[PDB]
């Protein structure tokens, strides 16, 4: 990103452990654990992202 | 990541400070050092004064 851009810690934290998620349900990256990706939070991650 | 907006407009107004005005430009007179004449033995007239 440019220099331009500007957000906070807490804010770019939470963008990356969104983005996270989203990698591990979709099986992009291997030896995600099946069993804790079935969580309640998990399963409503189309209000929880 | 370059902080436009979805049709390419910049979100940011930039700067270029501004050149510095006119300038002024001025002449002088320039005088040197100035000799006089000098002064010869003078002859005799023939005449009174």
């Amino acid at each position: 990103v440019s220099s331009a851009i500007k957000t906070t810690r807490l804010a770019e934290a939470i963008a990356g452990i969104q983005l996270y998620i989203n990698r591990a349900l979709n099986r992009i990256e291997p030896n995600a654990r099946a069993d804790v990706s079935t969580r309640q939070f998990f399963t409503d991650w189309t209000v929880n992202n | 990541r370059h902080n436009l907006s979805i049709d390419g407009q910049p979100l940011s107004l930039a700067i270029y400070a501004e050149p510095t005005d006119p300038k002024a430009l001025l002449t002088s007179m320039v005088q040197a050092s100035q000799g006089g004449s000098a002064v010869l033995p003078g002859t005799l007239s023939l005449y009174r004064f």
